[PDB]
């Protein structure tokens, strides 16, 4: 109980919070999706509702410690509010995201952070042909709202969305789900603009 | 007088 | 992080916050809209639902710094809550605006602030005729709730709404979309009352 | 900025907040409604939804200042959370009021406060008769939740509701709308109990 | 305003807040209902929505004062967050209660508190037989979530629900509305467990 | 204790410290001396050492209370550090005054303060003649260090120094001791400059 | 450490410092002297220097605890700064008292306090005849500086001074030393004034 | 009163204290002496003791205010600890200076400060020849301890020491007394060093 | 500097200070003396002045740490104000002890503290016969002021006073210097009373 | 003042104070004496009084800054209480050192600190022979009170004491004055122990 209290005091009660990255101190955020359910389709509004877990991981020098100094604690859990978190946003939502899980992150002694929020998202999607054998394709991009790729670089560990927990009695079955990093450049500017494209192909069961 | 008096010298 | 943390401390922790503009210290707010979707039309209540990004830009002397004194930091990102923000409101909304993006602004060393909230708005609009070739026009004004044009002047940089990321499979096609500064005067009063009128003509795809 | 920062600091940061009115320190609150829309009628539940601005005015000696001490500031805007506000409530709402406007007040140097919340209200209302040419009449009383007429006197400047901004393509036209001060006495007590009855007669189209 | 500011500071800012009752220092809460409207019935879910005022009274030694020491102030109004309030809860609600009134209580110099929240409740109710002349009976129990009868004694002043403000054009007419204190004892345990059972016979008007 | 604690808290903890008198809010200080002993005479340096009690009396509106509001407390003792005290100084001391008594004052409900520091003072005094039957006269002026007579007026209750406590076996006997108000004017200035002149004629006993 | 730390926190850090005695809450100080040494006499200034321990005892309700709640602690020591102490003063000192001991007092569970400061005092005393068999008699009164007999009553256990620790090889032999409560009245005032007269008769050893 | 409390708060409780002068924001300190007494000469140690008032005047922009904004207050008195003061030190003292006056300064609305500490000084001086008609001359330099002439410049308004209050029955008469600004240049140090040389010629009488 | 800063933050800023020992948690203090000089003898007052270092050692569980948790730190130095220190007093001082060195203690990872202040003591000593060949013997007892030997056990490590730094050209030569623990029992009480007796025999030359 | 205010805030109000040196973070302190006067010789106690300036210099990484970031500030003055200072003590003093100059240091942008306290010191010195042509030699050692040579290394820039400011009319003529680093090793221990022996040969006149 005691070494952890000390570690957290040491990490959190001593300096201002991390102010976020800059181009002189860039950060890499690694994203992945575990798709649980396509819950709803609305063909009068072209909105589709997804339930997934969004895996998010980054690393901060200000969150590192030496485990031998803290009773060999190698990792711990804490409220997401105790730490800086990236501003990763769906770019084509139609409602505010609903959070389904506790807002708790895992911090490792090398400064790595893993935060996995469960979300319900309503996003822009034309479900025409969902009842077909070929099904429909919809796509939503995720990225930072304010940081270019010189401040937050966005990575993934795979382009295959994790379907291992997809609801087997969902009204819709998944034909495919990919998560692909896209890099855009504007003529004005040397810095890249990076997003992760969540592309899902599905039909009525 | 005034400029030797601590209660007044600030006027000088 | 060190230099950025220093800068934030000096800009935000030394003085009280900007109490907003006055007739003696007036401000210009520049507005622009990136219309993303017309999501919903309700012909039984004369409400229409838009999703847009609202670009807001102003400048404060109180947020200027010399980059040399802060490791050549020219700009940074911070929570909208650390700064004063303008009270720009839709005048004929029928529900609370839903915020779809992180409330994070960009500050540049000349004191310029840029804030782009993504929003879903329900507003007063008779959609009768939306289902014809001609379609239907609706309008919604935006402005301050409490400041006259002697305190917050409103400007647009262009009168055309940005449709470059309008949802290509929306149920409604955009025929035109304009964002125009309007000046009202009242007989009583010297001061102008300024608004940006968002006028959208649309029809069913 | 400087004199305004000073004034607000002297007004808000020096004393405890105003504890509200007493029979020894009574207040008059002037109410006025600007009806924008009857948005919705539900004949299954007998609830109707209005959108209006509720103008509220009162005066506190504690908010007075002399403009010549504060660089000739005669008025300012500030968040409604910085000041005491009256507990004016619809006595027959069926849902929590939804706020549609920034919560910001105007204060003038004589201690006058003007606060104008935009609201959507669901209230108790049988709309049977609305499709006819005679239409229907509904009513909702407004007043303090905890203060008698010896503590908060309620008034209107006119018994006529402001319909100058009523949505012109609303599904409901207004036949009339009044706002009238009603005074109740109870046998048991000397003190009046005051409300403002908002009565609206309206019909389709 | 001065004497009231001084009283509130004395009652609220000198001591830890009241930690709630115990067996050693038990408390009586008197409960009464003013039923305003049966708003909605749902025969697909067997949920019914009521609007009512829930009157609560209790008395704390620690809220007593001598009026002669405070300018003969005998009673005042304050936010419900400034004081301890009982955890009176509907045991069969199906949604979180919605608050319709300002959260303000009245405190008297003998330590008596009166708090009357206006609420909308969805609770478990089969409305089969509501169109019939005999109508239908629904009930919901109220009581502490955590305190036994040895810590909070629940009481009513009358078994008759107050119907003097019941909406006359409600879709449902009230046949009977009662409020009955029930004591329950358990096999295992000697503490009495107390609730107040709100029982409403009603039918379609 | 309880009511006295309340009073001191109200008088001291709610407001800024009294900033001292001004020409707009002047004060009168009454001084009186009780001479206990001429302890020491130095004819090599022309210094004489006195032990006396110096009574100081003044009144502040900001120290007033109504005894009925505080359980009939008419007066209390408190640390001299809890209140403003006048800057009364010997104008011809040769060493820092030594304080022989506790620095505690008496406050009365009309805002009256009495403070009686016991002091040992060395001051400028040629004792040439002390060893004669005629004795020798010395004098020391007391007053404010920074306040003119338009800000602090000085008074004595009697021109006769109290000798009822003069040490009967002192090496020096008192032939006379007076304490007299003097007023100076300077040609530049309307304000009077006021002191009390302590004049002591003494000889070897 | 644990039970004691808790006791001191409960006793000292939960309410304001004890405001001293009053006419409605009087206290009795028991005063006693242990004379250690007559250090010197000065026949050119008629001052004599004593070293003694001044025993002081009194009792506060506010300092009582139930030992059963604090692990059977019946007494503790603490800095005299953490408690109210009486303003007992020598009425004819010629220099500030010098403290030779730690300022630490003993508190017992019934609220009794015992404080025994070691002191060196210079006081007014004609040592003429000290070098004879007859010796010399000197006296010094001790009492409160600011409290009358109605707030602080003084008491001795015996009029016989404790000489059992008197320095056997002092320059001065004690012939006798007594300590006597005296009650004084004055025309100014209806209150009794109490002192303890310390009377020492001594010669050169 | 009220306005003075406001001013003191605005001046002192808003920014950090003046950090002292620098080469870019230098200060002029004006210094004058009012010599009251040569108290003592020691021919065994070559130490002389003086009693004087040291008049110090400087000006800070951060101490300015507009009188119209603070009830036409043109000046006020405040504890020396409330403000920055210059570190003017005697360069050939043999004992810590002893302060004889209240540490209170006068601040005027243009930001100028006057501070007049009365002091007893022991400094290095061979008094050989003091018993002759020719008397003796001694000198002591006064200046900043840590700030060079680039940060603090000294000035006198006159080279003549004020002797108008010199003690007329002093053991020592003044033949002359001068106060002369000096500019020193040392071999270590590129920067100029400013002092005021106090030169006193005196003899017995 | 980092590890040491954490250690001191951890030892000093997390918990309240040690409240001193009790009979339940007694403590041993080891005391020794290094005599530097007998500086003065006064045959008119029977006072002798010593200059010595007073070695003090004790051990606190609250001051222990594992060095491996803090970068192998085994010991550090800190201000004696940061820790509890024992109330070790000379019982026959005639003036306050004068402190001649920094007040800084060494802390060791097992919780041991070593504190060695340099002191000048005046104590009661008849110096008759110092000027002979046999010399004179003087003594002063040291001990706690408020703790019995059931709370503070005092001991020495050797009965030899350290003379290795005794001034070789002192006016007084040391014939013997010892430091010996004494135990008293009083008939009334079971607890031992312990002091260390510093005995010095010495003579001129 | 703006830039220096920023500098001091950043240097002092961000991290805990420097904990002093350790063996893993040692520092060098350079000492230099400027001897101003031998004031007094006491051959009855063998004490001599010196007045000198003790220049201390050291360097900390934690006090470094880039001047370009702080308006080219290269150094500044600050209270010695704002920083860590070495515990440099005279080992053979007989009274507390008296400080004659302000406790203010100079910090330079490379982390360098210069602190120069002026001091009156009484120390152990036999002046037998001072009234002869050969005169007399006395010595006093200076070092840290708690730090070994592995923590604080002491050094001088010259073995010649600076006598350029020696008082030319001092009672005592200086014949030589040196300041020499000495290294002691105790047989128990590897670590060195470093002092600066100040050795002065002087005679009358």
């Amino acid at each position: 109980q005691a070494n952890l209290m000390r570690l957290k005091s040491d990490l959190f009660n001593r300096s201002p919070m991390y102010p976020g990255p800059t181009k002189d101190d860039p950060l890499t955020v690694t994203l992945g999706f575990t798709l649980q359910d396509i819950v709803k389709v609305d063909s009068s509004t072209n909105e589709v509702d997804l339930v997934y877990y969004e895996q998010q991981r980054w690393k901060l020098n200000s969150l590192m410690w030496d485990p031998n100094e803290y009773g060999n604690i190698t990792d711990f859990r804490t409220s997401a509010a105790d730490i800086w978190t990236p501003d990763i946003t769906a770019y084509s939502s139609t409602r505010p995201v609903q959070v389904l899980s506790p807002q708790i992150a895992v911090v490792t002694h090398d400064g790595s952070v893993m935060f996995i929020p469960a979300q319900r998202l309503s996003f822009m999607c034309d479900p025409t042909g969902v009842d077909s054998e070929e099904g429909v394709t919809c796509a939503v991009k995720f990225g930072s709202w304010v940081y270019s790729g010189f401040e937050i670089d966005l990575k993934t560990d795979t382009d295959q969305v994790d379907l291992s927990s997809y609801y087997a009695s969902s009204k819709y079955e998944i034909l495919s789900a990919t998560q692909t990093r896209q890099v855009q450049h504007y003529s004005c500017c040397p810095e890249p603009y990076i997003d992760v494209n969540l592309v899902v192909k599905f039909r009525e069961r | 007088g005034c400029c030797s008096d601590p209660r007044c010298a600030w006027r000088c």
